[PDB]
């Protein structure tokens, strides 16, 4: 980003990063969402933080 | 729920809580079958043991009273059959 040359970047990338393996694909699993609650009790804290997400 | 005796007891006795983490699952993500048969079996075992423990004084007193009851019943049968009432 910025005052850069795309051709120079491509040449350097071929010089250095051209030998990386074509490894196995990114894992594609099922990440299940579990509704619920995680509550930490600290009555000495000056503020209470509550995040609710869907 | 405030201004209650148990809340006052909590505030008098227990400290300001710190360092407790609770994890709860929604009931929609928990199977009711869950830990069902295991709990049935182990609770039944526990109750059998406990009732075997705390029921034996009752068993002994019941045995003694049954002996007395049998004696009294046979005595009264003899009394009535002999016109001795
Ligand atoms: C002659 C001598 C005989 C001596 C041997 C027998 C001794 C028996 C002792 C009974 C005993 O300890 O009772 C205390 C027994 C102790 O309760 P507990 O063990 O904490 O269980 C409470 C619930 O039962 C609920 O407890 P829970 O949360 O554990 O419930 C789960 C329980 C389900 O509950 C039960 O199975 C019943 C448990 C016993 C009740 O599940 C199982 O038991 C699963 C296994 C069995 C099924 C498969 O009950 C009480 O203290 C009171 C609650 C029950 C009412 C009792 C009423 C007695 C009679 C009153 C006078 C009635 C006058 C009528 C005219």
């Amino acid at each position: 980003s910025g005052a850069v040359d795309h051709g120079q970047l491509c040449d350097l990338a071929s010089k250095y990063f051209g030998a990386l393996p074509t490894g196995q694909p990114k894992p594609s699993g099922f990440t299940r969402f579990l509704g619920g609650d995680k509550r930490e009790t600290n009555q000495l804290n000056p503020l209470t933080h509550v995040a609710v997400a869907f | 729920e405030g201004h209650s005796a148990y809340v006052a007891l909590e505030q008098r006795v227990n400290t300001r809580q710190k360092g407790i983490i609770q994890r709860h699952l929604s009931p929609y993500d928990v199977d009711i079958r869950g830990n069902g048969f295991r709990q049935i079996y182990r609770l039944g075992m526990q109750k059998i043991r406990y009732f075997g423990l705390i029921g034996t004084p009752c068993l002994l007193v019941a045995g003694a009273y049954r002996g007395i009851w049998v004696f009294c019943e046979r005595l009264e049968d003899e009394r009535y059959w002999s016109n001795a009432l």
